[PDB]
């Protein structure tokens, strides 16, 4: 996916996930 | 191949941080302070990745993806490469330290 790649690509894991 | 893609991590790094740097900028006026040393600190040599992710968990909270870690390590030497030029500008004393921790 995109939109903030760079910050999710890193942050956040448990929101996608779920 | 040309001479400056540090450039580009800076952009992951720069935006990055401006997350996490709220997600405790509700603990107190001190935080706001130690994830701005820690950045700061990541850059001026005085840390690294895997103590700025490991510190920055409790004033940014950067437990998150198990991979977000290594990724500063990837970036890193953008950041500081690219960093090190304006750096150099300054020179001043790094003896001196301000926080001083045991990391």
């Amino acid at each position: 996916i995109g939109t903030d790649k760079e910050l999710s690509d890193l942050l956040d894991f448990s929101a996608m996930f779920s | 191949g040309a001479m400056g893609s540090g450039a580009r991590q800076l952009s992951k790094l720069k935006r990055f941080l401006t997350t996490l740097q709220q997600f405790g900028n509700d603990i107190s006026p001190e935080i706001g302070e130690r994830v701005r040393t820690l950045v700061l600190g990541l850059v001026n040599s005085t840390l690294t990745i895997e103590e700025f992710h490991s510190k920055l968990q409790e004033a940014t909270n950067f437990p998150l993806r198990p991979f977000v870690i290594p990724f500063l390590k990837a970036n890193l030497p953008l950041l500081q490469r690219e960093l090190l030029h304006c750096a150099r500008l300054a020179k001043q004393n790094p003896a001196q330290y301000l926080a001083q921790h045991e990391q």
